[PDB]
């Protein structure tokens, strides 16, 4: 098992090594559109871009660029849209992508300001009396309600196509206690958060892809998605044993780059997946336990 | 300098 | 203290983060000579080259290239020559550099074959009846004696300038139990190894620079040199408190790139430096304890 | 592929 492997790497202390084999093994595809001199101000980080084959295109006539990737997962039967923390100039685009892609949930795995540095624009409203209007993309965003917990918050926002006065409910899952280049507090907190997202009905096939982001849309984002896709497969084959995470990860790094930024985030992914199966494999209590462990109060 | 994440 | 800081990063789990700040902060200088199409076969790794300003030049008339860097340390008052694991075609050069630079010790922090892959040429003889002759550089290398331990080995080799029949004794310190992208077994084993090198008289100012290498001459090599230079300073100012390792490291990454390859190697460097001072600050027992702990039998 | 260490 992966539990065997985890037990083994842990003993050898081969996390960094195993992770460089993964880094050396990841795909590399063009990101030509991302580097166009014109799309320069549309990218938060110089070194993190979407592969052209998998980039999401804005149905905008003008420019169709947005640093975002469609991670489509064949076997798992699940797709996620990973993207960077929108910039002051790209929140209109971010919301446009959510509208066009028909997403129902948004998973923000980062905080707007982290260790003195800005990582993401305040792309949604904090108070219901102040909706936002993204003039460029012709959409209105309003806060309908929040549900603040210890380390995370779920918000029900309403997005409207000013152009058609059509309206939609977007669930927002904001994980506030996961540091940049860091790991979640424990498998409990993470697993408790995933499952909240899962129950929201947000990761559901009847909707467009869940949009997952962090500052660059690769570290915490790859980690979030890695753990969830692996649990998916284990179920799809409710014979967990046959799940190779490193391989799941390599399949995922074909759609977007750098999914999983640190060896420890890789080690974490194992802990989280291993713990998870306890539930998938059958254990009921575990879920209820994660909630306690997650100290969501 | 600033620009990078990796 | 760094012990305070270590205690702090450990609690926050900010090793990867702190290390990327270091990675983002490191210098970058040309490596133009390293990339000359002609010097291609003189480099083990495509991505690890010496900065031109600090590269070591072979007093060879032909080509003067060798992937090696002179880490000169002002305050510490110590210089090390970090280089890659010589290639089949560059052991003549490696020995030439040792001769011209007048080094007395060689610290090999890697094994020739690691996890099924070759990392370094058998650049020295394993048996006394079989000396080596590097025809290109006109030098003869012979094994005079070895001292095999659990995890390391010291060899006394004799190198001769066939050209002048002049001869020299080169102490070779081979650390065999430090994995690629890995850490030494414990602060005990490391500290016990450094100190052996230290006593050999090899790190002594009356000789040319100690040549330290691993496969690329940056990970285990940066770690080895980081820990030693920090202990140097702490002594030079026997007011340990004022030693910033991250800064020592940044000063070192000005001479050669990537010195310290992983967050854990960074965390290790702290443990090692912290432990070390116990001895520098005065504790005698500690040394003798490291020997025991190092299980050098 | 082979060539890299980082």
């Amino acid at each position: 098992e992966m539990e065997k492997e985890f037990e083994q790497i842990d003993k050898s202390g081969s996390w960094a090594a195993i992770y460089q084999d993964i880094r050396h093994e990841a795909s590399d595809f063009p990101c030509r559109v991302a580097k166009l001199p014109k799309n320069k101000n549309r990218n938060r980080y110089r070194d993190v871009s979407p592969f052209d084959h998998s980039r999401i295109k804005l149905h905008q006539e003008d420019n169709d660029y947005i640093n975002a990737s469609l991670i489509k997962m064949e076997e798992a039967q699940r797709s996620y849209i990973l993207t960077q923390g929108p910039l002051p100039n790209t929140c209109g685009h971010f919301w446009e992508m959510v509208w066009e892609q028909k997403s129902r949930g948004v998973v923000m795995l980062n905080r707007v300001m982290e260790k003195g540095s800005l990582k993401c624009a305040q792309y949604w409203p904090q108070k219901e009396e102040k909706e936002m209007i993204f003039e460029d993309t012709n959409l209105k965003l309003t806060l309908i309600s929040e549900d603040i917990k210890t380390y995370y918050t779920v918000r029900q926002l309403e997005l409207e196509n000013l152009t058609t006065q059509e309206t939609r409910e977007i669930l927002h899952f904001h994980y506030t206690t996961w540091p940049d280049f860091g790991v979640p507090e424990s498998p409990a907190s993470f697993l408790n958060f995933l499952f909240k997202v899962r129950e929201s009905g947000s990761l559901s096939p009847e909707h467009g892809p869940v949009v997952v982001h962090s500052s660059a849309g690769i570290g915490r984002s790859g980690t979030f998605c890695l753990a969830d896709t692996c649990l998916l497969l284990m179920d799809k084959r409710k014979d967990p044993s046959s799940v190779d995470i490193k391989k799941v990860l390599l399949e995922m790094r074909k759609f977007r780059m750098g999914l999983i930024q640190t060896a420890d985030q890789l080690r974490f992914s194992y802990l989280a997946v291993i713990e998870g199966a306890k539930f998938i494999m059958g254990d009921s209590s575990v879920q209820d336990q994660w909630k306690e462990l997650s100290h969501e109060d | 300098d600033a620009d990078e994440y990796l």
